[PDB]
């Protein structure tokens, strides 16, 4: 349907004009098994101090914005108990449900690809020398594309629909939801140096209004929330 | 001993062979299996993935706007307002597709295709579309008068923003090619065309311009057989450790 | 397959993997 | 998940004119794609397929052996007047990425787990001197070590490195046929990952290189001429062949389009035009209402 | 005869191998088998043995005196005593044990470890220690008041003479690399350092200058995986008859 | 014994203050090493750990083939004006001591028993003599005897004692995949011994040296040339390899740490400084205090 | 428990702080069965006049004591009529009781490491010529390690540990008792030129006081018994 | 394993041993 | 055909193997075994003497 309602903990989002849940890859965040767990000491899983919705900054839509990304767990490693879980952690894992806000009037016109990459490694024009930590790692700022149409990569836009990925057409929805169970080769990781989700918002079609509605203040929001989150490797903070 | 005769074909390499081999690490404990979603085990899953083509591949059009055909309200009437080459091998809107580059791995293809056309409009636009698919055998219509006369699929605009036209596998052959001739009859599919039905009509507030997203796809008929090279990527030195 | 090996990666190629779900990224969405 | 090696069949269908029932219509900012049927979209007739798809499987679409590296050295006596230090042997950090179909390939996966099958394909030839008869190819005897990181590498063709008491090691002449053996999965993951989001040091200095996976200390292989240096020089050059077996991938990818620049990164310069320019992918045409092939009668 | 091709890798050698080889001394009877102590079937038996570490590898300390860490009343209080770099790959105090030569026949790793310090002072010589492991993110504790965030145990000392602390297996990949990379997130397990709890006290018969012996071994739950030849012994040429 | 293919499972624990039961608390003064476990040392969750424990098996940590001899010979003609003797062979006294890898894996033992798997690598070379042209690598025959102590050896090329009439021998080519056999285990004794301390004689002399086993008087490998001596110069190097088999492995060892000087004991010079000097085995730090790759942000 | 006796023959040793015994590699000396026998010849099982203690001579604990070894059975050769059924007879088997005594007051501190080490090979520093009959077989005087860092060889002080081993740790224990089977590769052995079992005593840690207390004489007490011992070629002496 | 010749020890490799007794050398201890 | 690997020591010549080899007189009849005194078996039969 499309009215819908997520409650996580504290936080209750609501939204009248959804298209649907996308759960990528089919899969709902569950915490580690006992048969894929590696690490021994017994893990924290706080449940409702990180399960919960954080809202990031908004992002203004432009007319000519190229689109943002959002990596995780970067962009709530400074979060709340979210965050003070990973720096008194050395381990961490957790999936994530990505809400993205975007309103505007019956008379405008846009869309954005909300996409949620896995393993998203960023790849720079023009140049041979890798991306540095900075220009990744911004937190709860994020970033913003380049290139859009290359996805800050050599690949393309058009083939971003194999990510789990979900769009805002102002026609017919103002928010996005999409499901991000743990998508790694390890049962954790060090949250601090690797993100393991991109979530990026593309603008494919520009936002536009008619005479009167132009250059109307249209921004866009991000809303995360850790889910079945647990941490380990009790240590002082980082 | 026992007697043995070494036939043709015996101390070669074939890349394609499929024998065991000896373990260089006896007794090796491989890292124990993990469950990692978006488990992939045909190709045929990835090509039955929307994506988009670059119907606007046009000099003009740089970037994100080859993804998006620019729609207008109309002074005239029946008017053809874009097409779409079906040429998957050849450089056209098909290429930059999950469909266009995994089936360029491969030289045989077969099956219907489905292509999904999302209007980015306003609630406040409304619209006919007409979209045609030609099969092959003579010129692309320019005329909705003839293009109505192959497979069609009207799409008006509302709550609903896409329409599917399913481009049915209409060959002779059990299959056809990905070769470098366009117009050979083992190879061409047709045309894809869309007419105005009626307009776009939009009021005074809302925008007269509006953008369609054209999206491809395979169905669960699709079938890909010779596998080669991808003409997409290429090579002329080994790849350094310094640019 | 076949092997001629102990070890079991040693063996040949498994091809007889024909399962498919297309669902996982064609309808990843909770309500059908 | 249902078993599919024939291709779907198609059903017959007749005229529909039903009121609150519109396949062809759907939702794509839901994030699925169209489930649009054939049968309901137009009038079909009834088609047993066979077509099979075991060609399509990722055993077979990745399961070919495919190049991956190919190093030559001078076969020759390289001690000078100074140093006495043999050189007849390369070093080979192992990696997909150096040629660029098969790199490409297998980045159409985020995650893949293979044991590998490598096969070796050494040639030979004789170097053009000012003054050399031609007097055939000698059978040498090459030795493949596989270095383990950690292990310490030989750095001379004379080193004792050579021993490979634990390395393991193989024996192989140039007239025998290639050399084979199955490397397993090795990742201290449960899956080799093509990308890494990340940085593989917990040091936040310039020299943490972003992209590096530390699961991908992948090991070195070093091969050696056996054979002590000839009278005479030959160019030793040996392609390796990988061929992934009993893969299983996952999060399939948006394939690359750009050309690869080297194997540290995933960055890119373009073409100047179209094709494959970032600015232009596909090749141009005139118009959207253009036919660049149409068929003229 | 029998139909026959030969595959790649057929005359090779392969250090590796596994197969039936001709016997030179056709019905040769060996000596029969005969109980001798201490049969070893696993390595895993071997590091699991303690082995004392080089806590003391420091310049000024000769042989014997880099087995033994030295322990003194303090004037101060909270003061850090020693650390122990983790690292068995690198040049550290673990190298020289059972658990650093055997492992380092190997490339990967996993599991938990026990450090077992004893005390070797006085019957009178009473102190409490607390003994910290920190996993990897960041600088070793200086300070007790960080360390002890993490895991430890407090030592007092009694008519028990040792303590173990077990370093858990807290990775988040199934294993570790010995790798030349210290800092790197595959290879590093963290820090163990020794503080103060409240002092050490000692009558004035006895001496205020104290010796700790550390011992590390593996656990059950150890594994080590890659083999590769040990970097710790080296040659140049063949070894003569004589030196 | 228990039956150890994974390693131990970890078992969930809780919160504990229990008086009369110190678990981390133990007496290193028996000799017996630390039985604490990891749930009772700290909290622990439930792991099922899969890891498989075969690698570490004897069997696989020594069987493997390593390098224990090279011996290279001239293949020319060595009579002059004065004597007749050919003298393209070379009599290798088997042992596992001039290299250092498998030496010092198998010094891990006291004792092992194992049937012992050798391949002979051989490779040819052309000598760069004044002028020859590299006119090729001959195919030679060589033949490879075992001498058991006692028996007579050669002492030339064309000597009669390469009847091997009883004397097991192998004639193998250059061009041909290298030889292989299998020695089985011919201890006088139910093991061999790595370390013997004691003396092999019953006299008291100095030459009676301390160390040599007498069930280790393993015999002699003479290799030839059995074609005759060619026109122009080769040098050939045969490569012993050597793979235990069915080995049985006592009372493991202190593993060695300084170099070995030589083989006929276990006498060490070390290095001049840190590591592996015999006042520095491990490299130096500047205190207890100090982190050499304490990790910096 | 740390109360002991050791009741072997005549010879009867308590000790009141004892850390355990040691029973090497869990074995326990045996006579040698009839099916791993090879001397056919019958033989003599003294029983009383051999299975018994012979305490060596003592050594002075200085702060600056490097170790001491004696090899057996090359340290009771001479003594009692072990030694005399040796020297009568060519062939020879036994395990070994050893028992190691150091007392000092509880104001005192050190560690010993009492390791019997199998077929200890003793390399030697600086020359490439083996050890002479002198410098190995010193009998019930034994041995001074030069190289206790090294054993008196290539190996480790640190690895010692994999052998038969106790401490005598002076807060702890007085006293250490290892039990030896016959390690061999063989049913038996000429004793008088091959040592299967060399029982060493390191200082890990120095023997120290406080004031007043320090420079005290702390000896070191080696007690040695044969277990199950067996004598085979009965000729004359030598 | 597997042998082509009579004679037992020409035989492949034994790696199916996986009995552990770390007792021996862990607890060599007679009370326990 | 079937598939096959040639091993280390394949065409070498072991002076101890023990193989069957080919016949050079097919189907021929050796002469038939007569009693003769004195049959050895085991070299271990003459030492005893």
């Amino acid at each position: 349907d499309r009215v819908l309602q997520l409650k996580l903990g504290n936080s209750s989002i609501v939204t009248q004009e959804a298209a649907n849940i996308c759960c990528a890859y089919g899969e709902w965040p569950t915490y580690l098994p006992d048969n894929e767990a590696v690490a021994i000491d017994k893990p924290t899983q706080p449940e409702t101090s990180t399960d919960r919705f954080y809202t990031l900054k908004s992002k203004k839509w432009e007319s000519n914005s190229t689109g943002w990304w959002w990596k995780l767990p970067d962009a709530l490693n400074q979060i709340g108990m979210f965050g003070q879980n990973v720096q008194y952690h050395y381990l961490y894992r957790s999936g994530f449900l990505c809400h993205v806000q975007c309103n505007a009037t019956k008379f405008h016109q846009g869309t954005l690809l909300i996409v949620a990459i896995p393993e998203h490694q960023i790849g720079k024009k023009g140049t041979g020398t890798s991306a540095s930590f900075a220009e990744v790692m911004k937190g709860a700022e994020g970033g913003v594309f380049e290139q859009p149409y290359l996805l800050d990569d050599g690949t393309s836009l058009a083939c971003a629909l194999v990510y789990p990925h979900q769009w805002i057409n102002l026609r017919t929805n103002n928010s996005a939801t999409i499901v991000l169970p743990w998508m790694n080769s390890a049962p954790m990781d060090f949250a601090l140096r690797h993100n393991n989700w991109t979530l990026a918002v593309i603008p494919v079609c520009p936002l536009a209004g008619g005479t009167g509605n132009t250059n109307t203040y249209v921004p866009i929001t991000i809303s995360i929330a850790p889910m079945c989150a647990e941490y380990n490797g009790l240590r002082n903070a980082i | 001993g026992v007697p043995t005769c070494l036939l043709p074909g015996s101390n070669q390499f074939l890349t394609t062979d499929d024998h065991s081999s000896a373990p260089a690490f006896p007794d090796f404990s491989p890292t124990p299996e993990m469950h990692i979603p978006g488990q992939v085990h045909s190709m045929l899953e990835i090509v039955q993935i929307e994506s988009m083509m670059e119907i606007n591949n046009v000099n003009d059009a740089s970037g994100v706007e080859r993804l998006r055909v620019q729609i207008s309200a109309q002074s005239d009437m029946d008017q053809l307002l874009f097409n779409i080459p079906l040429d998957i091998q050849l450089e056209g809107p098909l290429r930059n597709t999950l469909l266009g580059n995994i089936s360029r791995y491969y030289t045989h293809w077969s099956g219907s295709l489905e292509m999904t056309f999302m209007f980015c409009g306003s609630f406040m636009t409304t619209g006919k579309l007409i979209i045609c698919y030609t099969p092959p055998g003579g010129s692309s219509p320019t005329d909705r008068m003839q293009a109505m006369l192959a497979t069609h699929v009207v799409w008006d605009f509302g709550l609903q923003s896409s329409i599917t036209i399913i481009i049915p596998w209409i060959s002779g052959s059990h299959y056809r090619m990905f070769n470098t001739d366009a117009k050979a009859i083992n190879a061409n599919v047709g045309y894809v065309t869309c007419f105005m039905q009626t307009n776009l009509v939009a009021p005074v507030g809302a925008a007269d311009q509006c953008y369609i997203v054209g999206m491809v796809a395979a169905k669960k008929d699709f079938n890909l057989r010779l596998m080669r090279d991808s003409p997409d990527i290429g090579q002329s030195a080994i790849l350094p450790e310094q640019a | 397959q076949i092997n001629f090996y102990k070890d079991s990666y040693a063996a040949s190629a498994s091809k007889q993997d024909f399962s498919q779900d297309p669902s996982k990224f064609t309808e990843p969405v909770a309500e059908a | 998940g249902e078993i599919v090696k024939t291709v779907a069949n198609t059903v017959e269908s007749e005229i529909k004119a039903e009121l609150g029932v519109i396949p062809s219509l759907n939702a794509v900012e839901t994030g699925a794609t169209s489930n649009t049927e054939p049968e309901e979209a137009i009038q079909t007739r009834t088609v047993i397929n066979m077509h099979g798809t075991a060609e399509c499987l990722v055993e077979n679409f990745l399961g070919r052996s495919a190049l991956v590296c190919m190093r030559s050295f001078e076969y020759k006596n390289h001690s000078t007047s100074t140093s006495s230090i043999q050189k007849n042997f390369f070093i080979w950090t192992l990696n997909t990425r150096e040629l660029v179909q098969i790199r490409r390939k297998m980045e159409l996966f985020t995650y893949l787990r293979f044991d590998t099958e490598i096969t070796i394909v050494p040639t030979l030839r004789l170097f053009s001197s000012s003054n050399v008869s031609f007097s055939g190819l000698p059978n040498l005897t090459l030795q493949a070590m596989y270095v383990p990181t950690g292990a310490r590498k030989p750095s001379s063709q004379d080193s004792f490195e050579w021993q490979s008491a634990c390395n393991p090691s193989v024996f192989f002449k140039i007239n025998d046929p290639p050399a084979r053996l199955t490397i397993p999965f090795m990742s201290i993951n449960s899956a080799y990952a093509n990308f890494y989001d990340g940085f593989a040091g917990f040091e936040k200095k310039a020299t943490v290189l972003y992209g590096i996976n530390p699961a991908n200390t992948m090991g070195n292989l070093c091969l050696r001429v056996v054979n002590s240096y000839q009278p005479v020089q030959y160019t030793l050059t040996v392609r390796v062949y990988m061929k992934p077996k009993h893969i299983k991938a996952w999060a399939p990818r948006a394939p690359r389009t750009m050309p690869y620049t080297n194997i540290l990164n995933n960055n890119y310069a373009g073409r100047s035009a179209a094709p494959n320019a970032p600015t232009a992918i596909v090749s141009h045409r005139s118009t959207i209402k253009t036919m660049p092939n149409d068929i003229n009668l």
